[PDB]
This record gives structure tokens, sequence and C-alpha cells, in this order.
């Protein structure tokens, strides 16, 4: 990815990310926006143009007005954690809405990383219209589905598997690298995907 | 639709 390719995908970012009232962490929240920007640029352009935002928070994602109705909801796979909305730091699909701070592994989620793997729910079923549920992937996921851990979440869930495979792809070149060797039908179905 | 990240 060279120079200009980086600073048009943080432009168009600048029409997709929300940033919250008040006081947050400035730097961080831009080093959230940097590492969104190594995603293909025709997904972030696909996002603009559905009016897409990615809101970046200061508190909890059930302070939000939009995602109240969630209190005391236990999220899709985390049965039994004994969270409920109310702890879980990013939410991805229909909107997209992250904490700031709580990007990384361990904090609150064991995502590789949180704003990745939200956004590429959004991508899979705004962009993509559901692909994570298709025929073709249904029977990678039934192949390689497990071999990235968390296996009762991310072997179960295809959309899941789906964002986390998405964001082991765009995170950096470790984690890519990661994927091809684990997942290499997965790998290969994200290459295609981005041409 | 709404999906949490890995627990
Ligand atoms: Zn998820």
């Amino acid at each position: 990815m060279d120079s200009t390719t980086i600073q048009q995908n943080k432009d168009t970012l600048s029409q997709i990310v929300v940033f919250p009232t008040g006081n947050y962490d400035k730097n961080e929240a831009n080093a959230m926006v940097n590492r969104l920007a190594n995603i293909d640029g025709k997904y972030l352009n696909a996002l603009k143009q559905n009016n897409l935002k990615i809101k970046l928070l200061s508190g909890k994602l059930t302070d939000e007005k939009e995602y109240a109705y969630l209190k005391g909801v236990v999220p899709k796979g985390w049965e039994g954690t004994g969270k409920t909305w109310d702890d879980v730091p990013g939410l991805g699909g229909s909107t997209v809405a992250l904490r700031i701070g709580f990007s990384n592994k361990g904090k609150g989620h064991d995502a590789i990383n949180l704003e990745l793997h939200a956004t590429a729910h959004a991508i899979d079923h705004i962009v993509l219209n559901d692909i994570s549920k298709s025929a073709q992937f249904k029977q990678i996921f039934a192949k390689e589905g497990r071999s990235l851990g968390n296996v009762n979440f991310l072997g179960v869930y295809p959309e899941e598997f789906f964002a986390e495979s998405f964001a082991y792809y765009y995170l950096n070149q470790d984690t890519n690298s990661k994927l091809k060797s684990a997942c290499p039908q997965t790998y290969s179905f994200l290459q295609n995907l981005a041409k | 639709e709404v999906n949490a990240p890995v627990p």
C-alpha cells in the first residue's frame, strides 16, 4: 500500500468516522483510524456511499440512545460469559460503534483487533450482502472455521469467522501471514473478494 | 444487525 493510497483511505474514512462529543483520547482515536485505513479502499468507498458511520465512543455502547435497547442483552455467542452488551466494547453490522482504547486483544474481547473485526461485520452485511452466509463461504467455514481458535465462537458462526479472518488479513503483515498459513482457502477468498 | 467481537 503506497502513501497516496493510505492517504486516500484516510480521506474516505474522514467521511465515515464520527468522534464522540466531549473529552476523549484523540491520539488513540487517530491510531484507530490509521488501522482502519489499511482496509481495501473498495470497501471503504462502499461504506461511505452507503452512509455507514464508524462511531467512536468514550463510554459504554449502551449509553448511546440507539443502543439503549441492548442493555442487559447477552450478545450472540456470549452465552455464559456473564457479560451483556453493556460490557462489550465494539459492535458491527448495520452500524459500527467502537470504544476508544479497547482495540487490542484482551480489552474486554479476544478479537485480534476490535475496530477491524467490527467494521468487517458492516462490510459483510452492508457492502457484500451477507456474503459470510453464502454457500461458498459456508463451505470454506466448514473446513477452516476452527483453525483460528475460539472455536465455540469463530467455529460456530460463519459471520464471526469472516469478521475475524478479515481482521487478520488487514491488521498487519504478521497477522496476514498467520491467516494464510492457518486458513488458506479463507485467505484466497478474501484476496479475490478485493479484486 | 448487531454482532459482537470474540468473547
Ligand atoms: Zn463479531
